[PDB]
RNA sequence: AUAUGGAUUCUUCACGGUAACGUAACUGAAUGUGGAGACGUCGGCGCGAGCCCUGGGAGGAGUUAUCUUUUCUUCUUAACAGCUUAUCACCCCGGAAUUGGUUUAUCCGGAGAUGGGGUCUUAUGGCUGGAAGAGGCCAGCACCUUUGCUGGCUCCGGUGCGCUUGUGACGGCCCGUGAAAAUCCACAGGAAGGAAUAGUUUUCAUGCCAGGUCGUACUGAUAACCGCAGCAGGUCUCCAAGGUGAACAGCCUCUAGUUGAUAGAAUAAUGUAGAUAAGGGAAGUCGGCAAAAUAGAUCCGUAACUUCGGGAUAAGGAUUGGCUCUAAGGGUCGGGUACGAUCAACUUAGAACUGGUACGGACAAGGGGAAUCUGACUGUCUAAUUAAAACAUAGCAUUGCGAUGGUCAGAAAGUGAUGUUGACGCAAU
RNA sequence: UUCAAAUGAGAACUUUGAAGACUGAAGUGGGGAAAGGUUCCACGUCAACAGCAGUUGGACGUGGGUUAGUCGAUCCUAAGA
RNA sequence: AUGGUGAACUAUGCCUGAAUAGGGUGAAGCCAGAGGAAACUCUGGUGGAGGCUCGUAGCGGUUCUGACGUGCAAAUCGAUC
């Protein structure tokens, strides 16, 4: 009735292309994404980690993987790096982030 | 709440055509439109169905008879004349 | 136009005199809420009706196919 | 038009097959004489009649 | 947003182009057209919509088996049951009081 | 055209159900009869479809100085078939005053209500078949090429005095009661024909062949038609998104479609079309011609006179933004034989705060009053100088006529209108 | 209405890209009846015609295009002939 | 004068089709209440009448005696109606 959702983004490909640091980007998450209402009452409701090279995000409260596209999108948009890397989705819910 | 002091069903003519005009045709809607008592099956259910045809809502018979009323005044006279002269040619 | 589930009903039109070809079609589809499970329809071509057979049974089905008339024109997907 | 009966559209065949030019061999024959098609219609220049 | 148009020539908005809007596996709005409703058929005796019998457009009650046209006992598929016990009735007391007219003006002929 | 299977038959032409009726079938000539085809208009109510609005998720897109779990978009299912589904109607049980049931709309019952239980029409909707293999949206590789190849996902909902259309059960209206025929079915009838060593049956199922002739392009109009023309005219119709608002109005937008109509430079007079003007306020003029004023809605107030229906938005007033609160108006479930739980709607009234006192802020949108003349009214006409007081009308009155007739037509006539007629009529003023 | 590129001997007027606007679903949208009769489409193309222009057109030249047992006609009947 | 051709405009009848935002008014019928010695009177709702009304499309054509008056047009255009 509660129910856990995992959300994968291999954030490879532009990660080891020097211009993708994953450390200041799931603080981006860490800290934006909104519950309720506000940044950061992830009350262990909803959580974010790096398996090196992967970013893991499990949701107990109302988190859409649109909403995932949605922050990152930001992030990408504040950090310059919109125009080398797309968020997109490959099999369902695992998102990857795309170099070229 | 009694709607209006005299013109009755009249009211959709408004003021037009002139008094004793109206008069005379509130009379004989509230003939035509009224509902009668059934001679056949007792139930007061005859509605009239164009000039001159009177059926029943049960039941189903359709009497024909006056054009704004079941029966005129003129006919009942004569169903007692041809009662009378019937009568003569049995007896 | 028509769809089929006597099993039995089935097998005789499969040799109908004029039932040239077949068709096989496999569908994933899930059960109940939960899992998946392989979805098989069965499609006789008739003269004047397309009769399809649904075996919801993937052990049904495999065995079913094998019985399949030897002269049957049958397309597989 | 639109939807025609087999007379009007037998007419309107013949029509279309005499809106021609003259053919130029026709200029080069032995005293020939016609000069041009002088009898070219044209559909927005005059109408048919039926 | 989406609109549509009329399938056949016939531009006008007559009984027998009545028209129908439809999704179709293409994802897309189109025309259909309706043909005019059928009536229910009516018992010739009392004039009921008579029951039992499926309704159809005329010409299309011969594509269709008998047991459609028909409800079983007598002047089945034509007049209203009731009205058949009415017939029933009827028929016999008439019958009956013929013969009790009979033997009344009998008696009479002889009594006299 | 036709066979095979099924059904039917030794009780020959099916059973079953008290019944309404059921069905895969279950012979049926002449003749008769019934239904369908087949029929106004408006009103509210009810329901369907498509549209509109919207939550969740799954994708792609846009904005990201700043803010937005965001803004846009995709998420679809044909005819046809099977099962199923209905307001109406009807049947069985039952016997009703303490009358009950009952629609928004007062109708129904001893000629059998209320009740409980069945039957039927299949509009319509549902689930499956068609049918995911199609279509829609993505992603990931390939290469001048034909252009592929590869995978994903295509799911679950909510709301209604909505819009448009369809339809049903009703109701209003008539000195108006709102086609025809082809064609299809059914019934009454029972002429005939038909089995036990084997008959009958193609209205059950399945199977075989065939469907000719002509039209199909495009335009349908500020350029494909008619106006001498690529003319500001004329010319029948269907489909119809978001906001504001009563609204298919006006004004703005999405889809689609245009961006067509000689062009450059100046900005005299006079113009054409749009506006404003101190103080006065019709003194202008044949005449307030023109123009201005008015306007929505809520509330309050409303004269003479009247055919009692009106006159009446009479007249005359106030009020109207934004924002923030408040109260009232609903739905669904389980309760032995008082309450609780949640889901979802803009309407209305009241109360604060707030501003250069503004608020129907654009758009939209009646000037009023007192009389005289004249036509009662709504309606009609001189297309292209007259829309009126002229015509018509209901109402009133007169005339002719009982069919071998009145009035009218024709050269005639075994001719014709009224006449599918009959004085409550037709004809004529 | 505007800026640019393309094309062309020639570009205010064609084509494409950009911008600014309009029609505002009672349409400048999507189809049809009557009427036209090839105007549809493609290629070529500017002597005349489109009351400036023209490389563009509903022009000029040259070709291509209209597929039905079920959509209409055909059948039926109306006023009437 | 004789003999002919017209009802594609328009007038009138008939036959078969089609079309018409949103408002205001609140007629018969019905429910419930109130007063009255009585006869009977009165109130609130419900309902949805009308060659009714406000007004678009539609049909029309009033005024400016407006535009135009070698016109867009041998009757049109605007605004008003
Ligand atoms: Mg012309
Ligand atoms: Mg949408
Ligand atoms: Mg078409
Ligand atoms: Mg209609
Ligand atoms: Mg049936
Ligand atoms: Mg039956
Ligand atoms: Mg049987
Ligand atoms: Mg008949
Ligand atoms: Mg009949
Ligand atoms: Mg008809
Ligand atoms: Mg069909
Ligand atoms: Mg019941
Ligand atoms: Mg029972
Ligand atoms: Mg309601
Ligand atoms: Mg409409
Ligand atoms: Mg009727
Ligand atoms: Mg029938
Ligand atoms: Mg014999
Ligand atoms: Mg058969
Ligand atoms: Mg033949
Ligand atoms: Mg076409
Ligand atoms: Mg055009
Ligand atoms: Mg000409
Ligand atoms: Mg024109
Ligand atoms: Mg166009
Ligand atoms: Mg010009
Ligand atoms: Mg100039
Ligand atoms: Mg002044
Ligand atoms: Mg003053
Ligand atoms: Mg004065
Ligand atoms: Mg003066
Ligand atoms: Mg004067
Ligand atoms: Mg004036
Ligand atoms: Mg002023
Ligand atoms: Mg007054
Ligand atoms: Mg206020
Ligand atoms: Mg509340
Ligand atoms: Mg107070
Ligand atoms: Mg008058
Ligand atoms: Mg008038
Ligand atoms: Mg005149
Ligand atoms: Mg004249
Ligand atoms: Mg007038
Ligand atoms: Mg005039
Ligand atoms: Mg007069
Ligand atoms: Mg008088
Ligand atoms: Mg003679
Ligand atoms: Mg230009
Ligand atoms: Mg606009
Ligand atoms: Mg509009
Ligand atoms: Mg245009
Ligand atoms: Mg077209
Ligand atoms: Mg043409
Ligand atoms: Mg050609
Ligand atoms: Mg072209
Ligand atoms: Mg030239
Ligand atoms: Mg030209
Ligand atoms: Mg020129
Ligand atoms: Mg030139
Ligand atoms: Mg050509
Ligand atoms: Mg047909
Ligand atoms: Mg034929
Ligand atoms: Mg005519
Ligand atoms: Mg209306
Ligand atoms: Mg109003
Ligand atoms: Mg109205
Ligand atoms: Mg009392
Ligand atoms: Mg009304
Ligand atoms: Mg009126
Ligand atoms: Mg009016
Ligand atoms: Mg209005
Ligand atoms: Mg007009
Ligand atoms: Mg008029
Ligand atoms: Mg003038
Ligand atoms: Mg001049
Ligand atoms: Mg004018
Ligand atoms: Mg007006
Ligand atoms: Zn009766």
């Amino acid at each position: 009735q509660k129910i856990a959702k995992t959300f994968t983004v291999d954030v490879s490909s532009p990660t080891e292309n020097g211009v993708f640091d994953p450390a200041s980007y799931a603080k981006y998450l860490i800290d934006h994404i909104k519950v309720e209402g506000a940044v950061g009452n992830l009350g262990n409701a909803v959580t974010v980690t790096e398996d090196g090279t992967v970013v893991t995000v499990v949701s107990t409260a109302k988190f859409s993987g649109k909403y995932l596209k949605y922050l990152t999108k930001k992030y990408l948009k504040k950090n310059q790096l919109r125009d080398w890397i797309r968020f997109v989705s490959t099999k369902t819910n695992e998102y990857r982030l795309a170099f070229y | 709440a009694k709607r209006t002091k005299k013109v009755g069903i009249t009211g959709k003519y408004g003021v037009r055509y002139g008094s004793s005009l109206r008069r005379q045709v509130k009379k004989l809607e509230i003939q035509q439109h009224a509902r009668y008592d059934c001679s056949f099956c007792g139930k007061k259910t005859v509605k009239r169905g164009a000039a001159g045809i009177w059926t029943c809502s049960c039941c189903k018979k359709t009497v024909a008879g006056g054009a704004y009323t079941v029966s005129t005044a003129a006919a009942a006279t004569v169903r007692s004349t041809i009662r009378r002269l019937r009568e003569m040619v049995e007896a | 136009a028509r769809e089929i589930t006597d099993i039995k009903q089935f097998l005789e039109l499969t040799r109908r005199a004029d039932v040239k070809t077949a068709t096989v079609k496999i569908n994933k589809k899930l059960n109940k809420a939960g899992k998946p499970f392989r979805q098989t329809k069965f499609k006789v071509r008739g003269s004047s009706s397309l009769y399809t057979l649904v075996i919801n049974d993937a052990g049904k089905a495999k065995k079913l196919i094998q019985s399949l008339p030897p002269t049957l024109k049958v397309n597989r997907l | 038009a639109a939807q025609k009966s087999f007379r009007i559209k037998q007419k309107m065949a013949k029509a279309k097959k005499q809106n021609r030019p003259l053919p130029q061999w026709i200029r080069l024959r032995t005293n020939n004489t016609i000069r041009y098609n002088a009898k070219r219609r044209n559909w927005r220049r005059t109408k048919m009649n039926i | 947003a989406q609109r549509v148009t009329f399938r056949r020539r016939n531009p006008y908005n007559t009984r027998s182009n009545k028209i129908k809007v439809v999704k179709t596996p293409g994802g897309i709005l189109r025309a259909q057209h309706v043909k005019k409703l059928a009536t229910r058929p009516k018992c010739g005796d009392c004039g009921s919509a008579l029951q039992g019998i499926s309704t159809l457009r005329p010409r299309q009650y011969a594509t269709v088996s008998k047991t459609h046209k028909t409800v079983s006992r007598a002047y089945g598929g034509s007049r209203c049951a009731n009205c058949v016990k009415e017939r029933i009735i009827r028929a016999f007391l008439i019958e009956e009081q013929k013969i009790v007219k009979k033997v009344v003006k009998e008696q009479t002929e002889a009594a006299k």
